[PDB]
């Protein structure tokens, strides 16, 4: 095939479609289950043809074409798609994931009647997802960009009725969309730079550029607030925190979206980004402030879902870092394996919710002996994650240690540093949901049924093979092996998770720990009072002024048109006066028209 | 007999000390109830069959695919007593089945199609939501006084051996067990939990049944007798047995015996009661299970999310369990409650949510029944002449009227009860 | 041909006295039809690439006045016309059910006049048509509508009887210090004279025009005439007469000041950047539906202005699909929060709750009403953001700075439609207020109507470009 690949952001598209036959005030009889069957057909049939078009650009270049959306006078919008490899194996990884989240939506969405909302909208990320990967150019990876903000608006607000989704979408929208609209002012000022908005017109741009450096500097900071935003990084990121309303978009938001929206558009940037030595600068610190920020507020969660949304962001502050160095390659390796170990990671914890009901980690307990599957799963997913040599998620985190020590070596500090807090988060996450005495909320955990775990066991075997698909075939990541750096990450890490296990599996503390600073614990445990900050800079701000505009137009303006009327009235209603009903004065202004009239 | 107390509710209070009725007992708040009975009893005669199909035959199955699919002789399988072979016969129909529920099995919405592919289109039987309740009867751990037998040295041995007859022909799930034999040691539990639900529907579905008869010959006249009935078919069946009886190729398993004296009463109508009407484990569309906001509570005693507490305009929208219920209720209504409801609001459209409330009402006299046979079991009757027996009974109403008034997490602003006693809700 | 489009609303109007009831509404429907119809057929015989005028009539009528009767059809004024005739039909489809012999006349008046003044290539004789304007909007806002009708009618009336005025004293004006005889334009009417004297011209055009657009100051009867007016009147008024405005200040404004248009733009770009700031932070803190969605008129009419403060070839096309996409974006949003007002009773932002749950809660006008308000945003796949795009792309050669501030309008827009489509849509129905009317099934037509249109203009926009490309080259090109 490889010819028609182009034709995949199709198949769900015709998903997102069809599955609205089923909506409850359609059918109204025999109704939610058929869509997310043909859904999970579209699904298959859409990786079937993406696995088919890899290998046949096994050695082949890569085969550019494109259509013209619309030609008026002066600019030519033009929709290129890219058919190399790094496309349609993104294209595999995309619909894969889709594959298990929407089998695993089949075992969990049971017991709810929303089907036709749920899998539209689970389609028309997959479709999404698809043409943004796909097509390569800046202005309609911008498109698909805020259409993609619109679905997760819906799909955040899916049962509407509960209160605090219907403020978790608003952030979720808000948040998003105002990194993609200064990413609009950016895209908006690069045509007349470069002429054109084609990820390749922009690379031989960048070549050969000596325009100014404050400008590039704008221009580029708006290209980094963009995928900013998008990808949850500070300090817009308290839309991912109140993104954890409805499971599984959440192993597939946190997953393939957050991982390949932002992320994606910034690693294809790099060639702009280059031009300015300061958009890499700040590139890094916001990478590694929303990293230690991120693990650091993780280790102080107690609800399991939020306890993995802020190792999402700091993995994708690294991926941010990552870019910050001028390695696109590293990200786009990293991706891969980040993702399937968040899957298998967000899958576990899934099923742990399903069958028993609280997300509290201090309610969760003794869930190994009765429950290995989704014990295991995590703990692989863990160790595909920080370390771990023989598991894949080492090697792209190696270079990127190598590389943060010939250059720049304080930003190493926090990836080493980054590797163990991370590992303290998860180590903690296991020792409080898989091990200790079992508590009232869980004193009867079944393992859930067969369509749960199995793609959540299909997604375990994944990362298991990773390392050894990068063996077969020679994709070596980390040219120099250095093994006095590759045993700095190992340490970190399995340093992190041992202090996690013995501070929870030692009996030696009491388990509601306090830390020596009380008030630090509860300030890493509200995300630094993000929305307290909120609130008081934008919000307080922006719902201010506005309460001063309308109130201006219902006083001021409004009233400066009225009283002219009004004047009018009463210069009427005190001159009928003047009509004083005697004749003589009548004829007084008649004798004083005259003589007045001969004087001037 | 005795003077006005304090109570907000004592209004209902008065009612149930004098008769009983914890709703009005208006002639069109009984067609309703009636009504509901026959459309609930079906779906429920197939969920106590496939229950049983789930406990016995399914025991522990990795792959259940089917699962819903009922040997031909489960519909066949006597009902314990409705008919000439019966054990307390009540409900005087056939003791085998359903007719109707057989041609819905046999043409479904659609037509007469195969079972499977009455499947895949979903046209089905909604059965998600009967395992729903048995798996929110455990975690509860409200069993009864079998989940502290469900525990050891009698139950594991017997799952122990049960498991090890099943796996026999693949060492695959064998080898499993001996690594972690406390992974399907718990999937065991699941399945007796399942039988127990399925046994509680083996005395409902024929009361339910009969119910509706005795309202068609007219010996039903007002909700007192309705309830009345219910307390007599509670009292009667108060003694039957319960057990699991596994059975494998050519061999049943006694799992947890007839001769450990667990009876209906004690392990499955009252543990259930607490169960599906009151607790039901949080809506996952209603709710946040956001461990900071302090929305869900921390104990179990709090669940307020049960029959008596839903919120059922949001019937049919995402998010929702008895949702499933409520289009497995859907077309087995009787003609008298589909004209009633075509002349009201939205017509044939919202037909669902309305069914719902009228479910609600319906099971407003089931826990009615209930709190009447409690009293009548443990405490002393409304014709009593002495007063300290009369007190005891305005105290244990009492009681059982402040759980619905507990200012919790708004358990009292949640609980339909002073919202199903306005005509104008439905 | 166009002498059909503006006498067969006359020919209806003047019929609807004097003919039974039955016949009253199927012949109104047969008109506007009819009208709309011939209005395509003149869209498809449009062949383009023209860059002069079409289907032109020239009658000489009154002498000694000028005022020919000279009418003729270009690019930016041709898919004006084709919008009101649409809306005119959608109106009168969706007609009041009281008083329906006075409103069918009076909306077939008000389509006539709409019609007439965009195909009219004579000053006075666009005058006589804006004027004519005036008055029926004024009985449709009084007889139609809420609690404060009269007031808010009285309003409309004077802004835009003023309106009228100041158009006049700058068309008598350069009628005269041209020493032209002939109002009819593109024609003898030549400015060719001092400055000083242009640029009070351009002033007066600027504040006769500016106040139907309406502009930033100018607005103060919008609010008060879109919330007051039912449903029907509302659309028409909105689309009809705003685009009025919005085709008389690009055309006239710039076909006749071109020296003084390139010197107030560096103002006037500013000022329509104030004017999306103002329309969004204005609408984000009402507290009625209503009020956000006419403050959305008015943030999406500042993009017209900032669009022409630029004179590229670019952001006159995207003015023009602007003004386009609009009209068919606040058509979509009136009808649908008449029918939420009619079927739930209440407009206000507290009270209406959870509209989008399947049974008992109007779910396919609030999943209707949340795909017009990301249109009306910028949001892609939809004809705003295609029109807003437009408008950067040309304006950002110019002055950057307001093609900035206009991105942030847009943004704050975002801002107050998830605003009213979180209060509207989601959240859960109070149980003791719910029981809403069924929607019957052609009474949503119209918004599933509007709403395919949308989505297939944001897809797919050449639809939306392809016939206002060569006469906004003739427009700034000049
Ligand atoms: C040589 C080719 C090759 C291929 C296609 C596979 C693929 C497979 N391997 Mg072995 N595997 C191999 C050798 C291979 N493996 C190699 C070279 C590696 C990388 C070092 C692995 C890594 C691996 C692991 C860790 C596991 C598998 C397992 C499996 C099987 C999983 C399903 C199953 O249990 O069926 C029967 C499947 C056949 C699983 C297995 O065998 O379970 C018993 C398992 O745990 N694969
Ligand atoms: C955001 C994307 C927007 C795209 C959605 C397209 C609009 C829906 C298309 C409807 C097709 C025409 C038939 C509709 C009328 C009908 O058949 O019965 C009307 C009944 C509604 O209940 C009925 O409601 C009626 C009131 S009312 O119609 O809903 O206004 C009334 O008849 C009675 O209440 C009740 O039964 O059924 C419906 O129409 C509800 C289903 C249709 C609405 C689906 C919305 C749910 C998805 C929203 C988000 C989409 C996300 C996916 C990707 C975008
Ligand atoms: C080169 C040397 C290598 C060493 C590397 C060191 C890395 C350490 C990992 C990083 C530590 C993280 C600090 C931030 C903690 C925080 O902010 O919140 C504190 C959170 C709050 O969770 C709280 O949890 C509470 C309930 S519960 O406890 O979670 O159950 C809840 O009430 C509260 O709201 C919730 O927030 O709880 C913690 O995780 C405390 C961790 C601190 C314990 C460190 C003590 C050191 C022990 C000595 C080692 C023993 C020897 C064993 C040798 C193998
Ligand atoms: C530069 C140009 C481009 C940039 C884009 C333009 C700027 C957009 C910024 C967004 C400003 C928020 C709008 C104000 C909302 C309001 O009026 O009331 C406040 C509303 C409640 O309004 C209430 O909403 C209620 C409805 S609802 O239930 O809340 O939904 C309603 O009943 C009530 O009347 C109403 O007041 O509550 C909120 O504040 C939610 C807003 C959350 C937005 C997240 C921040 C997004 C920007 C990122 C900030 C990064 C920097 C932070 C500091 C480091
Ligand atoms: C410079 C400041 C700019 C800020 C914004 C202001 C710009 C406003 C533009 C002015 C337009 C004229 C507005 C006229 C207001 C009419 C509104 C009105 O209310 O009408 C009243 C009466 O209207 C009239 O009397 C008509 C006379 C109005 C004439 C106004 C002409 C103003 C034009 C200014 C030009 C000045 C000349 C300068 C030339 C150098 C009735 O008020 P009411 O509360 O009673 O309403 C209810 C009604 O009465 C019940 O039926
Ligand atoms: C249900 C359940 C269970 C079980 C389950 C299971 C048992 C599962 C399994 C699962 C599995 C068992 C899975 C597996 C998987 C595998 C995979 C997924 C693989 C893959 C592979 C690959 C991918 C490869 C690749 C390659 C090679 C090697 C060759 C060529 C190519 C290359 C790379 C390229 C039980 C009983 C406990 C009960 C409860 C739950
Ligand atoms: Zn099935």
């Amino acid at each position: 095939f490889a010819d028609t690949v182009w034709l995949i952001p199709f198949y769900s598209l015709a998903g997102m479609v069809l599955s609205l036959i089923w909506s409850p005030g359609i059918t109204r009889k025999t109704g939610p289950r058929p869509a997310g069957y043909l859904n999970i057909l579209l699904t298959f049939f859409s990786f079937v043809h993406a696995l088919l078009a890899t290998v046949a650009i096994a050695n082949q270049p890569p085969q550019y074409l494109h259509w013209t959306w619309l030609d008026v006078a002066g600019l030519h919008l033009d929709i290129p798609v890219e058919i190399s490899i790094l496309t349609t194996t993104a294209l595999m990884l995309i619909t894969a994931l889709n594959l298990m989240a929407q089998v695993f939506a089949v075992g969990y969405m049971e017991m709810d009647w929303g089907w036709a909302r749920f899998f539209a909208l689970l389609a028309l990320f997959e479709g999404g997802m698809g043409a943004l990967v796909l097509l390569d150019s800046l202005f309609f990876n911008y498109v698909v960009l805020e259409i993609l903000t619109l679905a997760t608006y819906l799909l955040i607000g899916l049962w509407f009725n509960q209160p605090l989704v219907v403020t978790g979408a608003r952030d979720a929208f808000l948040t998003k969309r105002v990194g993609d609209l200064v990413l609009l002012m950016g895209v908006l000022a690069i045509y007349p730079l470069a002429g054109s908005w084609n990820y390749d017109d922009l690379a031989a741009w960048a070549a050969t550029a000596q325009v100014n450096s404050t400008l590039i500097t704008l221009i580029c900071l708006a290209l980094i607030a963009g995928p900013m935003g998008k990808c949850a990084q500070f300090p817009l990121h308290l839309w991912l925190d109140e993104a954890m309303e409805g499971p599984i978009p959440a192993s597939i938001l946190r997953n393939a979206v957050v991982v390949a929206t932002g992320a994606w558009v910034l690693v294809k940037l790099t060639p702009v980004l280059s031009l300015s030595p300061v958009a890499l600068t700040a590139l890094l610190v916001i990478g590694s402030v929303t990293a230690l920020g991120g693990t650091l507020i993780a280790i102080a969660q107690v609800d399991i879902k939020r306890a993995l949304s802020y190792l999402v962001s700091a993995y994708m502050g690294w991926v941010f870092i990552a870019v910050g160095l001028k390695e696109p390659g590293l990200a786009f390796v990293f991706i891969l394996t980040y993702s399937l170990a968040m899957a298998v990671l967000m899958m576990s914890i899934g099923s742990i919710i399903w069958n028993s009901v609280t997300q509290d980690l201090r309610l969760l307990g003794g869930l190994w002996s009765r429950r290995p599957i989704s014990g295991i799963s995590f703990l692989v997913g863990s160790a595909g994650l920080l370390a771990v040599p023989p598991l894949a998620s080492f090697f792209p985190q190696a270079e990127l240690l190598d590389t943060a020590f010939a250059q720049l070596p304080w930003v190493g500090g926090v990836l080493l540093l980054m590797n163990t807090f991370a590992a303290f988060s998860l180590g903690r996450t296991f020792c409080l949901v898989w091990g200790g005495e079992v508590k009232p909320m869980t004193a009867r955990s079944p393992e859930v049924f067969w369509p749960m775990i199995l793609p959540m066991t299909v997604d375990l075997g994944l990362v298991l093979h990773l390392p050894i698909l990068m063996a077969r075939f020679d994709w070596v990541i980390w040219t120099q092996p250095s093994l006095a750096t590759a045993a700095a990450l190992t340490i970190t890490a399995l340093l992190g998770w041992g202090v996690a296990a013995w501070v929870y599996l030692g009996k030696a503390i009491p388990k509601p720990v306090q830390f020596p600073l009380p008030s630090v614990q509860n300030l890493l445990a509200y995300d630094f009072y993000t929305p307290k900050l909120y609130r008081a800079t934008v919000v307080g701000v922006v719902d201010m002024i506005s309460r001063i505009t309308a109130w201006f137009d219902r006083t001021f303006v409004d009233g400066t048109g009225n009283a002219f009327g009004v004047v009018t009235l009463l210069g009427g209603d005190r001159l009928k006066y003047s009509t004083t009903g005697q004749s003589q004065a009548y004829i007084l202004t008649i004798l004083m028209g005259i003589a007045i009239l001969v004087i001037a | 007999k005795l003077p006005p107390l304090d109570h907000p509710l004592a209004d209902i209070i008065y009612r149930l000390e004098a008769g009983g009725a914890l709703i009005p007992d208006t002639p069109v708040n009984l067609m309703k109830i009636i009504g509901m009975y026959k459309a609930y009893s079906i779906p429920m005669d197939f969920y106590w069959r496939d229950l049983l199909y789930l406990g016995e035959r399914v025991f522990i199955n990795p792959f259940p695919f089917f699962k819903y699919f009922p040997t031909k002789e489960y519909f066949e399988l006597p009902n314990h007593y409705a008919g000439d072979t019966a054990d307390l016969r009540i409900w005087r129909g056939p003791a085998h089945a359903h007719p109707e529920l057989m041609e819905f099995i046999e043409k479904g919405e659609t037509g007469k199609m195969p079972r499977l592919l009455h499947h895949l289109w979903h046209d089905r039987i909604n059965m998600e939501f009967s395992e729903d309740l048995a798996r929110a009867m455990m975690w509860h751990r409200m069993g009864g006084q079998l989940d502290i037998y469900l525990d050891s040295e009698e139950y594991k041995a017997a799952a122990d051996k049960a498991i090890r007859a099943y796996f026999k022909r693949n060492p695959l799930m064998l080898g499993l067990y001996k690594l972690f034999p406390d992974l399907f040691l718990e999937q065991a539990r699941q399945a007796t939990y399942m039988n127990v639900l399925g046994l509680f529907w083996e005395v409902m579905a024929p009361v339910f049944f009969e119910i509706s008869d005795r309202y068609d010959e007219g010996s039903i006249t007002s909700v007192k007798d309705a309830m009345n009935f219910l307390v007599n078919g509670i009292f009667a069946i108060a003694g039957r047995p319960i057990y699991h009886h596994v059975y494998i190729d050519d061999e049943v398993h006694v799992l947890v015996p007839k001769e450990k004296g667990f009876m209906w009463l004690y392990e499955a109508a009252f543990p259930y009661v607490e169960a599906v009407f009151y607790r039901t484990s949080p809506f996952r569309g209603t709710k946040s299970y956001n461990a900071q906001a302090n929305q869900v509570p921390t104990d179990q005693v709090d669940f307020h999310y049960g029959i008596l507490f839903a919120d059922k305009f949001p019937v049919g929208t995402a998010g929702i369990p008895p949702t499933l219920l409520h289009q497995d209720m859907y077309h087995f209504l009787p003609q008298y409650l589909k004209d009633y409801f075509h002349q009201h609001c939205r017509g044939e459209d919202d037909i669902l949510v309305q069914l719902g409330i009228a479910f609600q009402h319906a099971m407003y006299t089931v826990t009615s029944a209930v709190l009447q046979a409690t009293r009548a079991a443990f405490y002393y009757p409304l014709d009593d002449p002495n007063p300290e027996h009369l007190m005891a009974n305005r105290r244990f109403f009492v009681a059982q009227m402040d759980r619905f008034l507990r200012p919790q997490y708004g358990i009292a602003e949640a609980c339909k009860i002073r919202n199903v006693q306005d005509p104008n809700y439905l | 041909m166009l002498t059909l489009l503006i006498v067969l609303p006359v020919i209806g109007a003047l019929l609807m006295p004097l003919l039974p009831e039955r016949v009253l509404r199927s012949v109104a429907l047969v008109i506007a039809g009819l009208t709309f119809a011939l209005s395509l057929w003149m869209l498809t015989q449009f062949d383009v690439h023209q860059s002069a005028l079409q289907f032109t009539e020239f009658v000489p009528w009154l002498l000694p006045l000028g005022l020919n009767y000279s009418l003729g059809v270009d690019g930016l004024s041709l898919p004006l016309i084709v919008l009101g005739t649409f809306l005119t039909l959608g109106v009168v489809f969706t007609g009041e059910k009281t008083g329906q012999r006075l409103f069918y006349a009076l909306v077939l008046l008000a389509n006539a006049g709409i019609t007439g003044a965009l195909a009219a290539q004579n000053l006075l004789l666009f005058f006589l048509f804006y004027e004519l304007e005036l008055v029926p909007f004024y009985l449709l806002i009084l007889i139609w509508g809420g609690q404060r009708r009269e007031q808010a009618a009285v309003k409309f009336l004077i802004y835009t009887a003023v309106s009228g005025i100041l158009v006049l004293a700058a068309f008598l004006a350069m009628g005269w210090l041209t020493h032209a005889p002939s109002f009819d334009s593109a024609d003898i009417q030549i400015a060719g004279l001092a400055p000083t004297t242009q640029g009070i011209l351009l002033l007066l055009l600027i504040l006769g025009f500016g106040i139907k657009m309406p502009l930033v100051p100018l607005h103060s009867w919008l609010p008060d005439a879109y919330v007051e007016a039912s449903t029907p009147t509302a659309i028409l008024l909105g689309g009809a007469l705003a685009k009025l405005g919005a085709y008389g200040l690009v055309r006239f404004a710039l076909g006749y000041f071109p020296e003084a248009w390139a010197q107030f733009s560096g103002l006037l770009a500013i000022v329509a950047a104030v004017g999306i700031a103002y329309g969004a932070l204005a609408a984000i803190a009402q507290k009625d539906i209503k009020r956000m969605v006419a403050y959305s008129s008015i943030g999406h009419m500042s993009y017209v202005l900032l669009a022409a403060a630029a004179h590229t070839h670019l952001s006159m096309v995207g003015a023009i699909a602007q003004m386009i996409s609009h009209g068919l974006i606040l058509a979509l949003l009136f009808y649908l929060v008449g029918v939420i007002e009619t079927k739930v009773g209440t407009r206000e932002l507290n009270v209406l709750n959870g509209l989008l749950n399947p049974l008992r809660g109007l779910p396919t006008t609030s999943a209707l009403l949340i795909l017009g308000g990301m249109a009306s945003a910028g949001i892609p796949g939809l004809v705003g953001f295609v029109a807003e795009f437009l408008i950067f792309q040309g304006s950002y050669g110019m002055f950057p700075l307001p093609t900035l501030v206009a991105v942030v309008g847009t943004g704050l827009t975002a801002v107050y439609f998830v605003i009213m489509i979180n209060r509207t849509c989601f959240g859960r129905l109070d149980n003791r207020t719910a029981y809403y009317p069924r929607v019957v099934w052609s009474e949503k037509m119209p918004a599933l109507v509007l709403t395919l249109l949308i989505v297939f203009l944001g897809v797919q926009p050449t639809w939306l470009v392809r016939w206002s490309e060569t006469t906004s080259a003739q427009i700034v090109a000049a």
